[PDB]
């Protein structure tokens, strides 16, 4: 089906505590794949899918060479910001920059990406014509106007439709034992005691990629939304996710409750009784 | 493959 | 300036036997700034080796990290996970229940 590639950028100030912090991460759909740490000790991007592991010499000079043009930009942005809201040298602020692209199911473009963020809230995004901007603060409109004379979205328009798409397929050929899997959740159910009249039942749903999931409790086949505690998506640690939901069964009703799994990976969605 | 030109705020 | 509390989980990879090896997660997320404090404790102490996946962030700008460290379960060692986040007036601690 459709897959995606995402760059996410973090730089923090440090105020006396030195020059800001900088991680840039790269994604393709829920595995990532690079990454950069300011505070570590190689000063490079670094693979984290065995599947990058050996693009060249050139890929990962290269890389590291505009990773680390994207920290000094960063870095100045970080003062450019201070001074267009005002803001005191003492405090610690944070920028986040995201930008990639999403192919269809025929791998074809789709969609385009380029927003940043200020001190965790929205500052300026390119729209989907990816000729237009969202600025919505006055300060904001500095940089509105600015990359409208500069004609920054031509050039961003140029990656996301041409070279960001080109390489997520040759990400995709190269590592499609990964990205192109398919791990099917392994379900179970537990009935734990709450007292003499009532007990959890916990549906459960491990193992799985990619991390896309729906789970949820029936009683009569009839929404239970409300009534059930489902937790966030997590990550296993080993590139699967897990995820639970869990209803309070009144005693001697565990026949009514139906537990509903769907995933890309099931041939078709479950459906599990307590019996 | 990350984008290659800066953009400055 | 925005501050989102971080949500916790404390779990293993795979289901707990005693006696087999196994890694104890704990997940946090939601939260900014990105400034965290997130320790692994075992029968209250701190456990030393713990690592943690590399800072990113979710569509609405609000970060997540997962630490982790090996371990063997048994049935009498504890485990449990504490963290500090400007949004929390002292270290909240989770306790590693086996069934969640």
């Amino acid at each position: 089906g459709s897959h995606s590639m995402r760059y996410f950028f973090t730089s923090v100030s440090r105020p006396g505590r030195g020059e800001p912090r900088f991680i840039a991460v790269g994604y393709v759909d829920d595995t990532q794949f690079v990454r950069f740490d300011s505070d570590a000790a190689s000063q490079r991007m670094e693979p984290r899918a065995p599947w990058i592991e050996q693009e060249g010499p050139e890929y990962w000079d290269g890389e590291t060479r505009k990773v680390k043009a994207h920290s000094q930009t960063h870095r100045v942005d970080l003062g450019t910001l201070r001074g267009y809201y005002n803001q005191s040298e003492a405090g610690s602020h944070t920028v986040q920059r995201m930008y990639g692209c999403d192919v269809g199911s025929d791998w074809r473009f789709l969609r385009g990406y380029h927003q940043y963020a200020y001190d965790g809230k929205d500052y300026i995004a390119l729209k989907e014509d990816l000729r237009s901007w969202t600025a919505a603060d006055m300060a904001a409109q500095t940089t509105k106007h600015k990359w409208e004379a500069a004609h920054v979205a031509e050039q961003l328009r140029a990656y996301l439709e041409g070279t960001c798409v080109e390489w997520l397929r040759r990400y995709l050929e190269n590592g499609k034992e990964t990205l192109q899997r398919t791990d099917a959740p392994k379900t179970h159910m537990t009935h734990h005691a709450v007292s003499d009249h009532e007990a959890t039942l916990r549906c459960w749903a491990l193992s799985f990629y990619p991390a896309e999931i729906t789970l949820t409790w029936q009683r009569d086949g009839e929404d239970q939304t409300q009534d059930t505690e489902l937790v966030e998506t997590r990550p296993a640690g080993d590139g699967t996710f897990q995820k639970w939901a869990a209803v309070v069964v009144p005693s001697g009703q565990e026949q009514r409750y139906t537990c509903h799994v769907q995933h890309e990976g099931l041939p078709k969605p479950l459906t599990l009784r307590w019996e | 493959l990350l984008f290659g030109y800066p953009v400055y705020v | 300036m925005i501050q989102r509390t971080p949500k916790i989980q404390v779990y293993s990879r795979h289901p707990a036997e005693n006696g087999k090896s196994n890694f104890l997660n704990c997940y946090v997320s939601g939260f900014h700034p990105s400034d965290i404090e997130v320790d692994l404790l075992k029968n209250g102490e701190r456990i030393e080796k713990v690592e943690h996946s590399d800072l990113s962030f979710s569509k609405d700008w609000s970060f997540y990290l997962l630490y982790y460290t090996e371990f063997t379960p048994t049935e009498k060692d504890e485990y449990a996970c504490r963290v500090n986040h400007v949004t929390l007036s002292q270290p909240k601690i989770v306790k590693w229940d086996r069934d969640m």
